[PDB]
C-alpha cells in the first residue's frame, strides 16, 4: 500500500501571526496531474476540516470559507507535488495539515505540523 | 454507499460564448436519490453578462436522478471514482455551443470542473437579446453505446412573448470505471431558476430529474 502511493508533506513549523509558511505535498506512485487533491487540516481534539481542492487539470481550485483569500494551493506536474501557499496566518489556523488523493484507494499524508503564535 | 442521501456541492465553470469570457463558481446541496438539487451561482469574471444566463443552467450532474431499482444507476455506480460528460447544443438558429464537466467528490460533497462555449449566437436573437424566460420541461432519451451512456433531448427556451426557441441536446456520459450497463430508458427534466438579482450576478438553481422506461 506504502508501495502503491505515498504522500510525504513538509514545510511546516512555528511562525508568528499575521506570517507566511508553504506547505509542499510530494506525491509518488501515481501522476498528480491525473487526480483531484485536497488539503486537510485537524487541529488536536476538534475535528478534521477540509481546507482546499484542485482539479486534475489544476485549471479549478476550491477553499474553504474559512480561509479564502488568505491561503493559495497550487501544483507542479515536473515535480509531482502540490503546494498550499498560507499568508496572513491566525492562531486559528493552528494544526497538523496533510493532503489526501482517491486513486482506487483512499491515500493520505503523515501530515506536517503547523503552529501559530498569537502577537 | 458513498453517495450519502444529502450531497453537498461546489463547482467552477470557466468560458466565453460569442467572444464574451466569463467565470462562474457555484456552491449547492441536494439529495441525489430524491432527483433534487439546488445551486447558488455567483458570477466572478466577466460581470454583467450579455447573454441569455439560460443556456448555461445545463450545464450546472445526473446523480441528482431518482433511479428506479430496477433501471441500473449509471452515475451512482461511477463514484467515488466519478464520471465526466461532454454536450453539444445545437440551437435552431445556427447557434452553437459546447460544454463538459469532470465531476468526482470528496466526503460528502461532489466536485465539478465546467468549461462552456459557444459562438454564432445572431447579435439580434433572444440568446445575444436575453429575451428568454425559462426551459420548457423536457425528457431525455438515455442508450447505450461503445461501451459508455448516452442521452439526446429536445430542448425549447420559453420566449418573452411566448414562442420557442428549439435546441438540440446529444451528451456523453463517461464513467471513470466499469458499472453495470442499463439498457434505454428516459430522464424527465425540469430546471427552474428560482430566483436572482438584476443583471444575473447571483442565481439560485433548481433541478428536478426522474429516470423510468417509456
Amino acid at each position: 500500500s506504502s508501495s502503491q502511493v505515498q504522500l510525504v508533506e513538509s514545510g511546516g513549523g512555528l511562525v508568528q501571526a499575521g506570517g507566511s509558511l508553504r506547505l509542499s505535498c510530494a506525491a509518488s506512485g501515481f501522476p498528480v496531474d491525473t487526480q483531484w487533491m485536497h488539503w486537510y487540516r485537524q487541529a488536536p481534539g476538534k475535528e478534521r476540516e477540509w481546507v482546499a481542492a484542485i482539479s486534475s487539470t489544476g485549471r479549478s481550485t476550491f477553499y474553504a470559507d474559512s480561509v479564502k483569500g488568505r491561503f493559495t494551493i497550487s501544483r507542479d506536474n515536473a515535480k509531482n507535488t502540490v503546494y498550499l501557499q498560507m499568508n496572513s496566518l491566525k492562531p486559528e489556523d493552528t494544526a497538523v495539515y496533510y493532503c489526501t488523493v482517491y486513486v482506487g484507494n483512499r491515500y493520505r499524508g503523515q501530515g506536517t505540523q503547523v503552529t501559530v503564535s498569537a502577537g | 454507499s458513498v453517495i450519502k442521501p444529502e450531497m453537498k456541492i461546489k463547482l467552477r465553470m470557466e468560458g466565453a460564448v460569442n467572444g464574451h469570457k466569463f467565470v462562474i463558481e457555484g456552491e449547492g446541496i441536494g439529495k441525489p436519490y430524491e432527483g433534487t438539487q439546488t445551486l447558488d451561482l455567483t458570477v466572478e469574471e466577466g460581470a454583467p453578462l450579455p447573454f441569455s444566463y439560460d443556456i448555461l443552467t445545463p450545464a450546472f450532474n445526473r446523480a441528482f436522478t431518482k433511479y428506479p431499482e430496477d433501471i441500473p444507476d449509471y452515475f451512482k455506480q461511477a463514484f467515488p471514482e466519478g464520471y465526466s460528460w461532454e454536450r453539444s447544443m445545437t440551437y435552431e438558429d445556427q447557434g452553437i455551443c459546447i460544454a463538459t464537466s469532470d465531476i468526482t467528490m470528496e466526503g460528502d460533497c461532489f466536485f465539478y470542473e465546467i468549461r462552456f462555449d459557444g459562438t454564432n449566437f445572431p447579435p439580434n436573437g433572444p440568446v445575444m437579446q436575453k429575451k428568454t424566460l425559462k426551459w420548457e420541461p423536457s425528457t431525455e432519451k438515455m442508450y447505450v453505446e461503445d461501451g459508455v451512456l448516452k442521452g439526446d433531448v429536445e430542448m425549447a427556451l420559453l420566449l418573452e412573448g411566448g414562442g420557442h426557441y428549439r435546441c438540440d441536446f446529444k451528451t456523453t456520459y463517461k464513467a471513470k470505471k466499469d458499472v453495470r450497463l442499463p439498457d434505454a430508458h428516459e430522464v424527465d427534466h425540469r430546471i427552474e431558476i428560482l430566483s436572482h438579482d438584476k443583471d444575473y450576478n447571483k442565481v439560485r438553481l433548481y433541478e428536478h430529474a426522474e429516470a423510468r422506461y417509456s
